[PDB]
C-alpha cells in the first residue's frame, strides 16, 4: 500500500513540475498593450492569472 | 597488409586521421564505367576534380561541419552547377554523390543519393555565378583566423607578399537578413567587375576562379595571409608597430606540359592523396614523379 | 569437348575427389594418405608392396606409418604428389591422362613456384594436352548460383575467408587463419586423455577423426551448456571403438569445434573465425557491404557440424551494425561443392578458351601458367 | 594498435533493469562521449554530458569516475538519483563517486524541460568565463548561438543555498550557462539540439580569442546589433544523423535509429537456381 | 470486496457532486449567453471560453463512462474469484474430516481384535 502511495505520489507531482514550468515560461516574456487603455487591460490580466494561481497553492 | 582497419589517432584533431581511414575505404572515383546516358568526359572529370577537392578540404580541416557549399559549373550550353547533396559530410562525398542543379536551384541531376539540395544555401553562390560569366568555381570556407580576420574594422592588411598576390579584396559586410534579389545587388555591387578573393564579414571567406586548381590556390593564399597576420597584428597593437609592405613597388619589382600558375600545389597534393590510396584518377600532367629506371 | 570431358581433379588436403565434367558425382573420393610399412614382413608369399596410396592405405591402419603430402595447404613431398596423382589417373578412374584435359584447384594464396611445379608435373610426365587452375573458393560461389558474396572455407590445411564482386578475388580483402579440422583432430586427443583415454600414435588418428565426424555439436551458448554438462548425464554418448572397448566422450562434444570461434585455447594469438570474417568485410569498400552481409555462403568441411549455422549467424549479427540484412546460405553438400563448381566452370563453351596448349607450354616454360591464368 | 571499441555492448550484457527507452538513451550519450572525445575537446572524465532519462522515474545516467571518454560504452554508464544515490550500475568494477553530478542536481531541479546538459572544461571556453564582459557577438556562430546567463561559481553546491542562487541566475527560458573561472555549460530538450549549440559556442568562443588577441581592443572590431540581428528538422536533429552514419561507416556499432534511409539499393540481378538462403 | 465495496459507494458519492457541478455548469452558460447578448464579448479578460468548457465536460464524461466498467470488470472478477475459492473451501473441510476418521478408525487397531 505504500509503495502504491509513492508511486501515486510521483504521478502527482509530475503535473505540478510541468505546470511550475509553463508559468515560467508565460511569465517570462512580456508585451505590454499600447497606451493607459491597454495598459490597465494587461494589468487586470495579471490579477485575473494572480487568483488563478492561488487555486492551485491549495494543490500543492 | 599489416595496416590496421582505423588509423590510430593523435592527441589532438582525430578529424584528420579519421578521415584518412574513411577515404581508405571509400574510393573517391566512384565511376568505373557504367551506364551513364548523360556525363561526359569533362563532366565526370569535374566530378571527380571537384569530389577531390571536397576531400581535400575535409583533410586540411578547413570545414565547419556541412554548412558551407562549394559549386562548380559543368561548363555546358545552359546552366548545370555541381553542389555537394545537403547532408553528406565532406569525406563521404564521392564523385556520383554530387548533385547537378540549374542556376535557381532546379535539381536536374538527383545524382546516386536521396538527399535532395539545400535550397537556401545556393542563392550565395547564385549571386556570383549571376554576376560573372567567367567564373566557374566558387568555394566558400570557414577557418577560425579568416573569421578573425573578417570580424576586425581594418580586414586584410599589406604585410606579406602572399597578401600581395592576393590582389584586390572585395568586401562584403553581414547583412544578416537574407534578402533575397536586392541581396544578390549588392553582393554583384560589392564584388566589382573583377576580383579574386572575396570577405562576406563575420561569416566566411570565398575564392572564385575560372578553374578548381586557381580557387585552390587564391583560398589556400588567402588562409595562410591571414593566420600571418593573427599574430603580428596582435603582437603589434597599432600602426607605429607594425611594417606594411608597399603593393605597386612589390608587384613591379617581383614581375602543354607547362604548368598554369595553380597547378603546382593541385597536383602535388593530387599526388600526394593518390599515395594515400583515395585513387581519384585525376590526369597529372606528368605521370611519374621521377624517370623510370634503367 | 563432345568426344572427351575434362576430368575434374579437386586436390583438398585432407581428401581427393575425381570425376568426368559435366556430371553430377565424382567417380572417386579418397584420402589423401601415403603409408609406409614399419615391421618387418615375413611371409614370402603373400604379397607386401613398397608403400600403400589411399583407402588401400587406410584399410591396413595398423601397420603402415600414415604420411599427408599436403601440410598446412602447401605441399611438401612433390614425388608423393606424383604417387596420390598416379593413383588417381590409373587405379581409381582407369583413364589415361595423355587424352582428356584436366582441372586443378588451388588455394587462393600460395606461392608463385609452387604453380610452377605443378604445372611443370602436369606436362613433362603425365603429357595432358590441357590444363587449367582455379581457385578453390571462387568454384563454390559458382556451384551455389551466385556472382557476388563472401565464402568461407575451412578443410584439413587452413581456413579462410575471400570477398567475390561478379567473379572477381579481390586480393586485399583475402583472410587466412590456421583453424583446420586436424588442428581439432589434435585438440581432440589433448581433451580426450583427461578421460583417460590415451591415443599417441598415427593409425588412432583416424579413429579419433571419426570420433571427431560422428560425435560433436556446437553450442548455441557456451556458458549456459558448460553448467548443462556439469548437471546432467543427457549429453553423455557412448562410442564403439575397433577392438570393442566402448569410451564415453560426455562433455568434450561442445569443447572440440569451440576451438574455431575462441583460439586461445589452442595457444594461438589469432581472432576467431567471425572476427576473421567481420574483419574480411571491413576491408572492402563501402558500396560492396551491404550485398555481403545480406549474401554469405560457408563451405568445406568443417562446416559441417551440427548447429555451427545459428551460432554463426548469431555471432556474425552480434558484430554487424544495426538493422542489417544477415543471413547465412549453407547448402547441405557444402563439401562436395567446390568439384561441382569445377565441372560446372569446365561445362561451358566459352571456357575453351582457358585451356593451355601443350606448344604453349613448350614455348614459354613452366612460367606460363600465370600470364594465361590470372 | 587500435581505440576502437564497439559502443553497443546490450548484446552481450544481456542483464541489469531498463526501462522502455533508456537503451536508446544510453547509445545516443555514449555516441556523444564519443563525439566529443574525437574533436578533442575532453580527454580525462570529469562528468561531462548527463541525461534524464524518464520525467517521473528520474535515474539519470552519468558517466563512472576513473574511465576516460574514448572508454566508454553503452553498458558502462551508471544510472544515478538525484542526491547522488546509486539507482543502477553497469558493468564496470570501479568505486562511485556522484561528487560532479551535483553541478547538474540543481538545474535537474530548475528546469524540467531540459534532459541533456553538456559541461566543457576547453581552454577557449574556460578563457571566455574568465572573460568578464562574456561573449561578444562579433560573429556569425555567436549570433547563432542566443541569448546567455552568467553565474558566479566559487566551487561548491552542495550548500542548500547556493542552488537558489544559481537557479536564480539561469533564468526561466536560458539554454547557455557561463559559469565564471569554470568553463561552459550547454542545456538541451535532445542531445542533438544541446551538442549543436555545444559545437556553435565552441567555434564562437575560438574565433572570439583569436579577435581579441589580434585586435587589442573592442574599438578595433565590429558588432552587429543583437536587436538588428534578432520538412521541419529539429535543430540538431540533421547533422548527428550524419555524425552517426559516418561512425557507422567506419564500424562503430552505433545504436542510433536513422529516420530516413540513405541509398536506394536498386535491384540486383537474380537468378532462379539460388539456393533459398536463411538458415532459419 | 470490501476495497470494491467501499470504491463503489464513493463512486456514487461522486456522482451526486456530479449533479452540483452540470447545475453550476449550466447556470455559467445561461451567464455565458446573457454576456453574449449584449455587444458580443467571447472572453474579455479570461482563455476561458463556452467550447473549452464544454470539450471538458465531454472528456470528463467519457472517463467516467470508461471508469465504470473498469470498476465493473475488477468486481465481476473478484466475486469469480471467492466463488470458486468457497466453493474449495467446503470440499477441503469434507476431505479433512473423512480422511482422519477414517486413518483414525484404522488407527485404533481394533478390526484384527474383534474379529
Ligand atoms: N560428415 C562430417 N561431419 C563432421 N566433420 C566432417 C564431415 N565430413 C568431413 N568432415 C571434416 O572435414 C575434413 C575434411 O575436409 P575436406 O573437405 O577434405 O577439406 P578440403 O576442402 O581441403 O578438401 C575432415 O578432417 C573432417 O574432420
Amino acid at each position: 500500500k505504500l509503495e502504491q502511495l509513492a508511486r501515486r505520489f510521483d504521478r502527482k507531482a509530475a503535473m505540478r513540475e510541468t505546470w511550475l514550468n509553463e508559468n515560467q515560461r508565460l511569465v517570462a516574456q512580456d508585451n505590454f498593450g499600447y497606451d493607459l487603455a491597454a495598459v490597465e487591460a494587461a494589468k487586470k490580466k495579471h490579477e485575473a492569472i494572480e487568483t488563478d494561481t492561488a487555486a492551485y497553492e491549495e494543490r500543492v | 597488409t599489416n595496416v590496421p582497419n582505423v588509423y590510430p589517432a593523435a592527441p589532438q584533431g582525430g578529424m584528420a586521421a579519421l578521415n584518412m581511414s574513411l577515404g581508405m575505404v571509400t574510393p573517391v572515383n566512384d565511376l568505373r564505367g557504367s551506364d551513364s546516358i548523360a556525363y561526359d568526359k569533362g563532366e565526370k572529370l569535374l566530378r571527380c576534380k571537384l569530389a577531390a577537392l571536397y576531400r581535400l578540404a575535409d583533410l586540411f580541416g578547413w570545414s565547419h561541419l556541412i554548412y558551407n557549399h562549394i559549386t562548380t559549373r559543368v561548363s555546358s550550353e545552359q546552366e548545370h552547377f555541381l553542389i555537394v547533396p545537403f547532408g553528406l559530410l565532406y569525406s563521404e562525398v564521392t564523385a556520383s554523390s554530387l548533385v547537378k542543379i540549374n542556376l535557381q536551384g532546379d535539381v536536374v541531376d538527383r545524382g546516386s543519393t536521396n538527399l535532395g539540395v539545400n535550397q537556401a544555401g545556393f542563392t550565395l553562390h547564385s549571386a556570383v555565378y549571376a554576376a560573372r560569366p567567367d567564373v566557374k568555381c566558387v568555394v566558400h570556407i570557414h577557418t577560425p583566423a579568416g573569421a578573425a580576420v573578417s570580424a576586425m574594422k581594418c580586414g586584410l592588411l599589406p604585410i606579406s607578399p602572399e597578401a600581395l598576390s592576393l590582389g584586390e579584396v572585395a568586401y562584403h559586410d553581414y547583412h544578416g537578413i537574407l534578402v533575397d534579389e536586392e541581396e544578390k545587388v549588392l553582393i554583384q555591387k560589392n564584388l566589382g567587375p573583377k576580383s579574386k578573393v572575396l570577405i562576406l564579414r563575420n561569416h566566411g571567406l570565398v575564392s572564385v576562379g575560372e578553374s578548381v586548381e586557381e580557387a585552390f590556390y587564391y583560398i589556400h593564399n588567402l588562409v595562410v595571409a591571414c593566420e600571418i597576420q593573427v599574430r603580428t597584428l596582435a603582437s603589434a597593437g597599432g600602426p607605429d608597430n607594425l611594417v606594411l609592405l608597399d603593393p605597386g613597388k612589390y608587384k613591379a619589382k617581383s614581375r602543354p606540359p607547362a604548368w598554369q600558375i595553380g597547378e603546382q600545389e593541385f597536383e602535388a597534393l593530387m599526388r600526394m592523396l593518390d599515395n594515400l590510396g583515395y585513387r581519384t584518377g585525376y590526369p597529372y600532367r606528368y605521370p611519374a614523379l621521377r624517370e623510370k629506371s634503367k | 569437348d563432345d568426344d572427351i570431358a575434362a576430368l575434374v581433379v579437386d586436390n583438398g588436403s585432407g581428401m581427393c575427389k575425381a570425376g568426368f565434367a559435366g556430371d553430377d558425382a565424382p567417380r572417386a573420393v579418397f584420402p589423401s594418405i601415403v603409408g609406409r610399412p614399419r615391421h618387418q614382413g615375413v611371409m614370402v608369399g603373400m604379397g607386401q608392396k613398397d608403400s600403400y596410396v589411399g583407402d588401400e592405405a587406410q584399410s591396413k591402419r595398423g601397420i603402415l606409418t600414415l604420411k599427408y603430402p599436403i601440410e598446412h595447404g602447401i605441399v611438401t613431398n612433390w614425388d608423393d604428389m606424383e604417387k596420390i596423382w598416379h593413383h588417381t589417373f590409373y587405379n581409381e578412374l582407369r583413364v589415361a591422362p595423355e587424352e582428356h584435359p584436366v582441372l586443378l584447384t588451388e588455394a587462393p594464396l600460395n606461392p608463385k613456384a609452387n604453380r610452377e611445379k605443378m604445372t611443370q608435373i602436369m606436362f613433362e610426365t603425365f603429357n595432358t594436352p590441357a590444363m587449367y587452375v582455379a581457385i578453390q573458393a571462387v568454384l563454390s560461389l559458382y556451384a551455389s548460383g551466385r556472382t557476388t558474396g563472401i565464402v568461407m572455407d575451412s578443410g584439413d590445411g587452413v581456413t579462410h575467408t575471400v570477398p567475390i564482386y561478379e567473379g572477381y578475388a579481390l586480393p586485399h580483402a583475402i583472410l587466412r587463419l590456421d583453424l583446420a579440422g586436424r588442428d581439432l583432430t589434435d585438440y581432440l586427443m589433448k581433451i580426450l586423455t583427461e578421460r583417460g583415454y590415451s591415443f599417441t600414435t598415427t593409425a588412432e588418428r583416424e579413429i579419433v577423426r571419426d570420433i571427431k565426424e560422428k560425435l560433436c555439436y556446437v553450442a548455441l551458448d557456451f556458458e549456459q551448456e558448460m553448467a548443462t554438462a556439469a548437471s546432467s548425464s543427457s549429453l553423455e554418448k557412448s562410442y564403439e571403438l575397433p577392438d570393442g572397448q566402448v569410451i564415453t566422450i560426455g562433455n568434450e562434444r561442445f569443447r572440440c569445434p569451440e576451438a574455431l570461434f575462441q583460439p586461445s585455447f589452442l595457444g594461438m594469438e589469432s581472432c576467431g573465425i567471425h572476427e576473421t570474417t567481420f574483419n574480411s568485410i571491413m576491408k572492402c569498400d563501402v558500396d560492396i557491404r551491404k550485398d555481403l552481409y545480406a549474401n554469405t555462403v560457408l563451405s568445406g568441411g568443417t562446416t559441417m557440424y551440427p548447429g555451427i549455422a545459428d551460432r554463426m549467424q548469431k555471432e556474425i549479427t552480434a558484430l554487424a551494425p544495426s538493422t542489417m540484412k544477415i543471413k547465412i546460405i549453407a547448402p547441405p553438400e557444402r563439401k562436395y561443392s567446390v568439384w561441382i563448381g569445377g565441372s560446372i566452370l569446365a561445362s561451358l563453351s566459352t571456357f575453351q578458351q582457358m585451356w593451355i596448349s601443350k606448344q604453349e607450354y613448350d614455348e614459354s616454360g613452366p612460367s606460363i601458367v600465370h600470364r594465361k591464368c590470372f | 594498435f587500435s581505440m576502437m571499441t564497439p559502443i553497443n555492448d546490450l548484446h552481450t550484457a544481456d542483464s541489469l533493469n531498463l526501462a522502455k527507452g533508456e537503451r536508446l538513451m544510453r547509445c545516443k550519450i555514449s555516441s556523444v562521449y564519443r563525439l566529443l572525445d574525437l574533436y578533442g575537446w575532453a580527454q580525462l572524465s570529469d562528468t561531462y554530458v548527463t541525461l534524464r532519462v524518464s520525467k517521473e522515474q528520474d535515474h539519470f545516467l552519468i558517466s563512472p569516475k576513473g574511465v576516460s571518454c574514448s572508454e566508454v560504452t553503452a553498458s558502462s554508464l551508471i544510472k544515478v538519483n538525484i542526491l547522488g544515490e546509486v539507482v543502477e550500475k553497469g558493468s564496470s568494477c570501479f568505486p562511485v563517486d556522484t561528487t560532479g553530478f551535483c553541478l547538474h542536481s540543481a538545474i535537474y531541479a530548475a528546469r524540467p524541460d531540459v534532459r541533456c546538459i553538456i559541461h566543457l572544461h576547453t581552454p577557449a571556453t574556460a578563457a571566455v568565463s574568465a572573460m568578464k564582459w562574456g561573449l561578444l557577438p562579433v560573429s556569425h556562430n555567436a549570433l547563432l548561438v542566443g541569448d546567455m546567463a552568467y553565474f558566479d561559481f566559487n566551487g561548491e553546491m552542495e550548500q542548500e543555498a547556493d542552488r537558489i542562487n544559481l537557479q536564480k541566475c539561469l533564468g526561466p527560458t536560458c539554454k547557455i550557462l557561463v559559469l565564471r573561472n569554470h568553463g561552459v555549460v550547454a542545456l538541451g530538450d535532445t542531445v542533438e539540439e544541446a551538442f549543436y549549440k555545444v559545437f556553435h559556442l565552441q567555434a564562437a568562443c575560438e574565433i572570439q580569442v583569436s579577435a581579441l588577441s589580434s585586435a587589442g581592443g573592442v574599438e578595433n572590431l565590429i558588432l552587429l546589433e543583437q536587436e538588428k540581428h534578432r520538412q521541419k528538422s529539429r535543430l540538431g536533429e540533421h547533422e548527428f544523423e550524419a555524425l552517426m552514419r559516418m561512425l557507422d561507416n567506419l564500424g562503430y556499432r552505433t545504436g542510433y535509429p536513422y529516420r530516413y534511409p540513405l541509398v536506394q539499393e536498386k535491384t540486383k540481378h537474380k537468378s532462379e537456381v539460388e539456393i533459398p538462403a536463411t538458415v532459419t | 470486496l470490501d476495497a470494491i465495496r467501499q470504491l463503489q459507494k464513493d463512486h456514487e458519492a461522486f456522482l451526486s457532486s456530479l449533479a452540483r457541478a452540470q447545475s453550476d455548469f449550466n447556470y455559467l452558460l445561461e451567464l455565458d449567453q446573457q454576456i453574449k447578448a449584449l455587444n458580443v464579448p467571447s472572453s474579455p479578460y479570461t482563455w476561458l471560453t463556452v467550447e473549452a468548457l464544454e470539450r471538458i465536460w465531454k472528456h470528463l464524461s467519457d472517463i467516467i463512462k470508461e471508469r465504470e466498467q473498469e470498476l465493473e470488470k475488477e468486481e465481476a472478477r473478484q466475486v469469480k474469484n471467492f466463488e470458486m475459492c468457497q466453493e474449495f473451501e467446503q470440499n477441503a473441510s469434507a476431505f479433512l474430516n473423512w480422511i482422519l476418521e477414517t486413518r483414525a478408525y484404522f488407527l485404533d487397531g481394533s478390526l484384527l481384535k474383534e474379529t
